[PDB]
């Protein structure tokens, strides 16, 4: 017996916030390395050390 | 091993579990070239997981 299921991301618009314009008109809204890896504007994460 | 950007590796950490580790920037894992001797901590296992 097994099991399957589709789900799938996706980044949201005004993600990188950075830029003032989409790069290509359509573009892909799914995470990636060149649109996704930490640089989202709408979470910021911190270390702890000392504790 | 050296690490080459969009790649993805994975490891297991011994006190926290598994966790799959994809590389942004190029880089040698094992320390450069530090690691030895000023150490004095723990197994060799344990050396890795904190780099």
């Amino acid at each position: 017996m097994g099991f399957k299921t589709r789900y799938g991301i996706g980044i949201n618009p005004f993600a990188e916030s950075a830029a003032q314009a989409p790069a290509s008109r359509i573009q892909s809204g799914m995470p990636s390395i060149l649109n996704s890896l930490g640089k989202n504007a709408y979470f910021r994460r911190v270390y702890v050390k000392g504790i | 091993t050296q690490t080459t950007v969009g790649d993805i590796y994975t490891h297991f950490f011994q006190e926290t579990g598994t966790v799959y580790l994809q590389a942004s920037v190029q880089v040698t894992i094992d320390a450069g070239d530090e690691d030895e001797d000023e150490d004095e901590d723990a197994t060799d296992a344990a050396k890795l997981d904190a780099e």
